[PDB]
RNA sequence: AUAGCGUAUAUUAAAGUUGUUGCAGUUAAAAAGCUCGUAGUUGAACUUCUGUUCAGGUUCAUUUCGAUUCGUCGUGUGAAACUGGACAUACGUUUGCGUAAACAUUUUACUGUGAAAAAAUUAGAGUGUUCCAGGCAGGUUUUAGCCCGAAUACAUUAGCAUGGAAUAAUGGAAUAGGACUAAGUCCAUUUUAUUGGUUCUUGGAUUUGGUAAU
RNA sequence: AACCUGGUUGAUCCUGCCAGUUACAUAUGCUUGUCUUAAAUAUUAACCCAUGCAUGUGCCAGUUCAGUAUUGAACAGCGAAACUGCGAAUGGCUCAUUAAAACAGUUAUAGUUUAUUUGAUAAUUAAAGAUUACAUGGAUAACCGAGCUAAUUGUUGGGCUAAUACAUGCUUAAAAUUCCGUGUCCUGCGACCGGAACGUAUUUAUUAGAUAUUAGACCAAUCGCAGCAAUGUGAUUGAGAUGAAUCAAAGUAACUGAUCGGAUCGAGGUUUACCUCGAUAAAUCAUCUAAGUUUCUGCCCUAUCAGCUCUCGAUGGUAGUGUAUUGGACUACCAUGGCAGUCACGGGUAACGGAGAAUUAGGGUUCGAUUCCGGAGAAGGAGCCUGAGAAACGGCUACUACAACUACGGUUCGGCAG
């Protein structure tokens, strides 16, 4: 196809967004970054469709080449509409000093979760590689693509760490075993928050965990979509308010409307 | 001991010449062999066998990865390669009913294993090692089929 | 406009297989080098000669027209050096490669002793290139330097093939890079039993 | 503060309030220019370019900039 | 043009172009409701249509 | 019929005039002159039946009642088909804390779940675009705000995961060392920081006694 | 809305079609007043095209002795030209080709490539030569000047000066490890002493890659370590990743020098010899992005297609070669295979595949050139340049068939399926 594409249009701009279908032909193509394409939030999105602190397009273009420096992610300035702010990010805006944290709601829509500043100092990671790096130091890598160096020798592949953005040092960290809590980046089950029940693996492609909630309704999903959020029932995030537990549409309709 | 081709055979990621087997006057005597990790066994020739094969999984750098296969023999004709047979039934909406249809899936088998003809096998997926062959000889299971080896359908 | 594409032959039944699109270039496939020993070529100038090539990616691969010297191993002493390599004795592919004296992978060629022949003397103190008054050693006894050259010594004993040969000066390697990629001619000795049969090729084919 | 809506708000809108000006017809103008530069080099191309018919950014930061300067707070 | 807005269909047009029974319904419709326009009549039919179609398959 | 309405042509219902559901074939068009027969399609009956006890719901009935109310709830009592315990020669061992694994259960088709799944469509919730087509918005003077939405279903085939007893195919001990068990013989063999002998384990093969309703 | 009616007879019950009825696409005829939307040279001719336009781009952060402005006497605001970057491979258009092909859903890449992004690394600037590091060297465009043509985004000579352009090169770890010395002591090729080599990468070869999801004892030697010393003393954490590696990360040889190891820029300043923010170039590994190949399964009509494939590849095996990589992709040798009534092979399609569309009691029937995703092509074929990506086509070369100028000798930024 002669290489690669620098468009997205509207229609194929992730449900996740909620853009509007009759908004335009093309939306914003995500910039290569930390996070892939799907799993993307842009900035542009994030001001002119979230915040709505950017009407249109020139707008955000004004905030983003400011002088002033107006939008941070995980402590680190970012002047490009469409970077890719991505799952567990820590979203802050200087002149106002809000500061969010990107997530799923169990309907699989982007959320920005207020965060108090105790809260926008921590940011949740979990491990994707463990390996032994150049000159014999152990290293690990992220979600988010970082890479870490000299890690505490006991972290698993595939765990958690909650990490100091402050300090960049990891402060502690929690692996993928029963009795864990997770919050599931993808999936039919994008959202929903649980007690992880154990894990099946089928050694040949795809292992399978499965879930339960607060309510006690199971889930299941590839080991690939599990974040795991503390140790025990508790866990290291302040939850968009389902508090990760899904709702059958009776349940929404009665509690809502009182039938 | 067998070396018979106008090029020297012998496995790669292994010395044959170290100071102590060059005392020993007989062929090789360490032997490269492996595990594929999908829990197969790896059978007692390819240990004690002499064979090279480069694309023997247990023997060689072949990595199996992703599709496993369960068939049946129809014909070891051909050099170190196998055609295995699948037979399924697939449905038609309409008329609400099943058909008959097979599929024929060259094999490669690693000298490691006795094949009859009309045997079952299990083949693992492997790199494109020829035109045909996109899949390896795991394991032979022996069995005595009754006349001719097409004829024969078992949906298993 | 070599191409490597499966489209231009016929699928396994039989069948003429069908064509849309055109020949891409990232299909393409490059012409042969068909990499030559320089050493016993008179008439020629230009004994080393190399191509870097323009890749996919913005690579560079290595063009080998002309080689000369190659770097070579010793698998039992573990002892590598870079010597000039004489002849192509016999290729396993084709037999017009030998006569056109082409470099290629397990092609088989033969190599000047002599980095290997000092290498030997002087860490066993003997002269592997002599018949008889094969050893080297110092003047005097119990000399910790002398007595490691006696130590060493003890244990080895070389295939009555690699002694000839290297009485020879010439020896017996086969090669183990890509010159029409790399650029080299690296190789190894052959020991035992690929000398035994390679020996014995290039003897029923002289025989 | 009206300097910061003078920075912010786009120009056709400053022209709603009286502020800017006219925007004169650009294209026309532009892919002449554009046939012309083409075929030719340097020094007739900035010959070109001394007639071009833009309202140039310059000369929007200027008015915007004077009308800053005209300004009475309430 | 590209246009995402969707299609609608209001009302449906009888198997039978002329049966009495059901055009003397129809004009006696259209007198007592004040209607002009068969069509009208037509697509209240259709939403009537609609409502059974939801309660049916909801009976299932 | 109506701001629309004729006509031509392809295609849809009409068509049970293409028929799986679902057609016809003595005489309306239609059984091949007749047998053998391979592919194909199709295939007789039998195997943990059954009974007894416990619990959980889910239904039912109503000369049991109740409470309140414009019909649900609680409760009876019995009666069902379950679902799941339990003992009965009876859907398994063995181990670590109702759930895993390993062992053992011949494979599958089939069926129930689940994962993986692209939006727009379609079905559909919410919402008065003046209705409506439709859009994804909206609603509120508590206003340097507040309230709430952008659901959900569907997503056929084949792959994947897992629960399954019927039905259907296929299997297993008929030249049996088949099964269990004891005692030997070989070939390998992780651990015992290392190579050697003995061993140990283990995991294959093999010889012979014993056990069994063979 | 799960409905049927007209026509064979003198009449009758049948079969059966014709006809009516219905929806929906194009077309068309007549007729047309508001408002809200709105398809639109697919079908025939992937036929041919005049003209205009559809691809450009500058920050404070690569080059300014243009110009402007009476500007920090090296420039400093604004801002051409022209080098140097980057883009031009997306987008838009069309459906001619195409029937396991493309496509769809599912896989693999342990068989690969990826400019721009995000994260992390980086002590050694090979040898010979050269060596200033308070920083190396030679050029050229714009410009000035002279020309050629009837002709174009043609370019020829001549005089100038920059670059993040084009060349070149300086930058003091320790330890350990390997090798060498006819060195000391010795007897362990062991210790001390002396001398080399020693970044990364490239190319081969060899040594080990550690395993605590796990079990031990009898002889010998145990190698070590407390310890000269007989005596022992055991041995138990120290090294990740996978289902699996010949993976990661390492040791020892050499090999290449065609890898990288900053001679670049801003800004704000504590009054200025020092701080604090940044821009950019580039290597490796991840990461994003996209691609190449790839597993399984699934297409319409046709037997007035029953056998097909294999003289140079048909199926497999070997060495090579080539490629970004896998592979008969290609070569040499070898074997005789591979597919087919479960329809091979071969025709046809007024056939691009899906997402979907019209009808629909149920089951079906019939369409999908056309918003989205794939695929293909740019008049027809082929071949290339350059790039991170191209067989590009709003790039070049050639032919076939054509388009535009011509002073006839030449020329075209000639290619509406934007
Ligand atoms: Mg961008
Ligand atoms: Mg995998
Ligand atoms: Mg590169
Ligand atoms: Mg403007
Ligand atoms: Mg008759
Ligand atoms: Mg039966
Ligand atoms: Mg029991
Ligand atoms: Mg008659
Ligand atoms: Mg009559
Ligand atoms: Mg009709
Ligand atoms: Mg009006
Ligand atoms: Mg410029
Ligand atoms: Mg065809
Ligand atoms: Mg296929
Ligand atoms: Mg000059
Ligand atoms: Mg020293
Ligand atoms: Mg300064
Ligand atoms: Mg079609
Ligand atoms: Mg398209
Ligand atoms: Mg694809
Ligand atoms: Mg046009």
């Amino acid at each position: 196809a002669r290489g690669p594409k620098k468009h997205l249009k509207r229609i194929n701009a992730p449900k996740s967004w909620m853009l509007n279908k009759l908004g335009g032909i093309w939306a914003t193509r995500p910039s290569q970054g930390p996070h892939k394409l799907r799993e993307s939030l842009p900035l542009s999105v994030l001001l002119k469709e979230r915040l709505n602190y950017a009407l249109n397009g020139r707008d955000v273009t004004l905030i983003l080449n400011d002088k002033e420096q107006n939008v941070f992610v995980d402590g680190k300035v970012r002047r490009d509409k469409g970077y890719p702010t991505g799952l567990m990010d820590v979203v802050r805006i200087e002149k106002t000093d809000q500061s969010f944290r990107i997530l799923y709601d169990t309907k699989g829509r982007f959320v920005l979760k207020s965060l108090s500043k105790e809260e926008a100092k921590y940011k949740l990671l979990k491990v994707t590689a463990k390996a032994i790096g150049p000159n014999q130091i152990p290293y690990i890598v992220t979600h988010d693509s970082r890479t870490i160096r000299f890690p505490n020798p006991e972290i698993k592949i595939g765990d958690t760490l909650k990490y100091d953005l402050v300090n960049n040092k990891i402060e502690n960290f929690a692996h993928l075993e029963s009795g864990n809590v997770c919050y599931i980046q993808q999936g039919n089950n994008i959202g929903r928050v649980g007690i992880i029940q154990h894990i099946e693996k089928h050694q040949g492609s795809f292992d399978i965990c499965h879930v339960k909630d607060a309510k006690g309704n199971a889930f299941a999903t590839r080991l690939g979509n599990i974040f795991v959020l503390g140790q025990g029932k508790k866990s290291w995030i302040e939850l968009p308010s389902g508090d990760g537990v899904r709702e059958t549409i009776l349940e929404e309709r009665k509690r809502k409307f009182s039938y | 001991d067998t070396q018979i081709q106008r090029a020297y055979q012998k496995q790669d990621g292994v010395f044959l010449n170290s100071k102590k087997l060059l005392a020993k006057k007989t062929s090789a005597g360490v032997r490269y062999y492996k595990n594929i990790g999908l829990g197969f066994k790896t059978p007692k020739e390819a240990i004690e066998g002499t064979y090279v094969d480069k694309k023997c999984p247990f023997t060689s750098n072949l990595s199996i990865r992703g599709k496993i296969i369960k068939g049946l023999v129809i014909s070891t004709k051909m050099n170190r390669t196998v055609i295995i047979r699948r037979d399924y039934l697939h449905y038609v909406r309409k008329y609400n009913r099943y058909e008959k249809r097979h599929r024929n899936i060259p094999v490669h088998i690693s000298p490691c294993f006795s094949v009859k003809e009309g045997d079952i096998l299990v083949a693992g997926q492997c790199r494109p090692i020829s035109k045909t062959v996109r899949f390896n000889a795991l394991q032979v299971v022996p069995n005595e089929i009754i006349g001719s080896v097409r004829k024969q359908f078992l949906l298993f | 406009g070599i191409s490597r594409d499966s489209k231009h032959k016929r699928r396994a039944t039989g069948g003429r297989m069908p064509v849309h699109r055109k020949k891409r270039a990232f299909e393409k496939g490059r012409p042969i080098s068909m990499t030559k020993l320089t050493t016993q070529s008179t008439t020629i100038t230009e004994k080393r000669r190399i191509r870097p090539v323009r890749v996919r990616g913005g690579h560079l691969k290595f063009r080998a027209l002309r080689l000369c010297e190659g770097n070579f191993s010793w698998g039992s002493e573990n002892i590598t050096r870079k010597t000039k390599i004489l002849d192509v004795k016999y290729n396993a592919t084709n037999n017009e490669l030998v006569r056109t004296k082409t470099l290629v992978k397990n092609s088989i060629v033969e190599i000047d002793s002599t980095p290997f022949r000092e290498w030997y003397k002087l860490h066993y103190g003997i002269d592997l290139g002599l018949k008889k008054d094969r050893t080297v050693l110092g003047n005097k006894e119990k000399s910790r330097h002398v007595q490691k050259r006696v130590k060493r010594t003890k244990a080895q004993a070389l295939e009555k093939n690699i002694e000839e040969q290297f009485v020879s000066q010439r020896i017996l390697a086969c090669i183990t890079s890509r010159p029409g990629q790399s650029g080299r001619a690296d190789g190894y000795i052959l020991e035992g039993k690929e000398l035994e049969f390679y020996i014995r090729k290039l003897q029923s084919k002289k025989k | 503060n009206q300097q910061y809506l003078l920075k912010y708000e786009p120009n056709y809108r400053l022209r709603k309030v009286k502020i800017l000006g006219e925007k004169p017809n650009t294209r026309r103008s532009f892919k002449e220019l554009k046939r012309k530069i083409k075929r030719t080099s340097g020094k007739a191309i900035t010959k070109l370019l001394s007639e071009k018919k833009g309202d140039t950014w310059a000369s929007v930061q200027s008015k915007k900039s004077d009308h800053l300067k005209n300004f009475v707070a309430k | 043009g590209k246009t995402y807005i969707n299609t609608s269909k209001t009302y449906s047009t009888p198997r039978r172009p002329y049966e009495k029974e059901r055009l003397d319904n129809e004009m006696k419709l259209i007198g007592t409701f004040g209607l002009k326009n068969k069509r009208e009549v037509w697509r209240v039919q259709m939403i009537l249509a609609k409502f059974r179609k939801a309660a049916r398959e909801l009976l299932t």
